[PDB]
């Protein structure tokens, strides 16, 4: 549960986002590649080369269902139902990987909001990101 | 864990740094983004919202203490164990930092510096730089390790 | 978000214990302060030697609270508010502090309760701290 | 790491225990507890069921070899670093266990010889042994640090 406050600051932050939502979730992947290669044991089907189309296309995918949460800030479980299915109970992803993701998107939304991302904004986002990871690692069963 | 080509991509982005204004966002942000931080910083005075502390000038003043640790550290690149165990023995053996807090602030720092240099800082440079931070913080947990 | 199976096997456990719960909240403090002496960091003014009626006193207080909490395992919110306030806000405990003594409870239950301590059992009072030990830290405001 | 003390409490203990028996079911707990754990072990059969996982074969065998290779540090308290190596590789480099992992396996190891030994396993004893897991922790994210 988010303080009002907190959902304000998502929304807002995420309104500065709009169009570029697909482009930030591609860029977002590319960095958790770069930063954390563990990461791409995950995906051993995929080219994952700098440009490649299936991460751009997997990052249009990722920023949807972000999108998806922030308009169901109320209901985070229950929008993002099959996700949780998917990546704990058929993926197995190790809860570490999420802390990672989140951190990827935190500094792409840094870099292209600058003057947004103030010291609020960052933690309301913070906190959003969490909330959606153990969204996500809920159905381990 | 830093490549020649990385230590010289490392290297030659530090220099565009300021490190004063930096490192005051960056502990700033820290106390304000995990809170139970503040715990090690009472002696600061009020720290009790976000504009309190952003401009906090014990804040401000610690933060660019802590960059000036960084800025050796970037300078022995090799030997971040030795440059850095002065201050291990410190955060451990004296104030009893939680190694995971170590992390945290490194992270923070990324945001920061990804905040401040918008398209300069870039997927490979902040993958430079994450080698960097782990390097940091690992030198830091080592009186633990 | 704990499943039906997950809270009868809470309930069962926490039934077996039954007037022990104090005595087991000691020696999961005691447990806790000899393993990780770090958390002693939290306890300045207490004699956290063996046998101190502080740690004796303090034991029962935290088995008071599991008890409540597991009464109330549909609003830990509402059941650990205070706590959260007091540990949170007012004792700004690290959050990794929650794991040592999640552990050291699973120690001293295991330790007590062998043949009711099953590999499923284990698996739900670990989540049900885990739960605990989220509320306690959700306050950081 | 462990005093002669301290050193020499933990080897007493060990002697009482049953490597193939608790060996099964440390490893079991694990990938019935934090279920992630059971992607490396998809080779395994089934462990689609708490039961499955316990009663599975090739859990119990493979526990078998994970504390012998505890047994063995046991009596390299002092180079878990070396004892460790070989397996550190397989683990980090070719497996990429995320080193939090080696520190929940060697958690629910201390869970499961309380449960065999009951009030045997002292705070004090628990401690040294807290003190074990964590080098053989250490040794095994040595890949990565
Ligand atoms: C903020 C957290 C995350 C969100 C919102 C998210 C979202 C998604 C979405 C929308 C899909 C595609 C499902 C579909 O539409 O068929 C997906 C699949 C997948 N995700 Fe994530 N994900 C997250 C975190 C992670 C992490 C941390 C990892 C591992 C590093 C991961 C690994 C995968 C994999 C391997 C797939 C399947 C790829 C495929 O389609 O072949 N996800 N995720
Ligand atoms: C990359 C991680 C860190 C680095 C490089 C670092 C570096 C430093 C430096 C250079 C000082 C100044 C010591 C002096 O006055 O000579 C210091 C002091 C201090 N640090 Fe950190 N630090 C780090 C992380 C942390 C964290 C995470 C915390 C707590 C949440 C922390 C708490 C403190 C405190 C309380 C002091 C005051 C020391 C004193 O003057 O008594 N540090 N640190
Ligand atoms: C399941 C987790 C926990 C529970 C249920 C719990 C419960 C409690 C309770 C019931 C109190 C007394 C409140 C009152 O009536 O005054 C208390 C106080 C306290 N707790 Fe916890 N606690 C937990 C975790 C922790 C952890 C992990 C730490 C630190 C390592 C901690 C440190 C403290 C301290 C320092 C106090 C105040 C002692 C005093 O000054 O009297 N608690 N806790
Ligand atoms: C104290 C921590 C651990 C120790 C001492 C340990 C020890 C071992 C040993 C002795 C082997 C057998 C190598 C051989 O065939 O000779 C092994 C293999 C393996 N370990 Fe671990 N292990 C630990 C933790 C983990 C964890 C946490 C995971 C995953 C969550 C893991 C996953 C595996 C896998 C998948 C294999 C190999 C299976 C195969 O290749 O057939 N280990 N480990």
């Amino acid at each position: 549960v988010l303080s009002a406050a907190d959902k304000g600051n998502v929304k807002a932050a995420w309104g500065k986002v709009g169009g570029h939502a697909a482009e930030y979730g591609a860029e977002a992947l590319e960095r958790m590649f770069l930063s954390f290669p563990t990461t791409k044991t995950y995906f051993p089907h995929f080219d994952l080369s700098h440009g490649s189309a299936q991460v751009k296309g997997h990052g249009a995918k990722v920023a949807a269902a972000l999108t998806k949460a922030v308009e169901h800030l109320d209901d985070l479980p229950g929008a993002l139902s099959e996700l949780s299915d998917l990546h704990a109970h058929k993926l197995r992803v190790d809860p570490v990987n999420f802390k990672l993701l989140s951190h990827s998107l935190l500094v792409t939304l840094a870099s292209h909001l600058p003057s947004d991302f103030t010291p609020a904004v960052h933690a309301s986002l913070d906190k959003f990101l969490a909330n959606v990871s153990t969204v996500l690692t809920s159905k381990y069963r | 864990m830093l490549t020649a080509e990385e230590k010289a991509a490392v290297t030659a982005f530090w220099g565009k740094v300021k490190v004063d204004e930096v490192g005051g966002e960056a502990l700033g942000r820290l106390l304000v983004v995990y809170p139970w931080t503040q715990r090690f910083f009472e002696s600061f005075g009020d720290l009790s919202t976000a504009d309190a502390v952003m401009n906090n000038p014990k804040v401000k003043a610690h933060g660019k203490k802590v960059l000036d640790s960084f800025s050796n550290g970037m300078k022995h690149l090799d030997d971040l164990k030795g440059t850095f165990a002065a201050l291990s023995e410190l955060h451990c053996d004296k104030l009893h930092v939680d190694p995971e807090n170590f992390k945290l602030l490194g992270n923070v720092l990324v945001v920061v510096l990804a905040r401040n240099f918008g398209k300069e800082f870039t997927p490979v440079l902040q993958a430079d730089f994450q080698k960097v931070v782990a390097g940091v913080a690992n030198a830091l947990a080592h009186r633990y390790h």
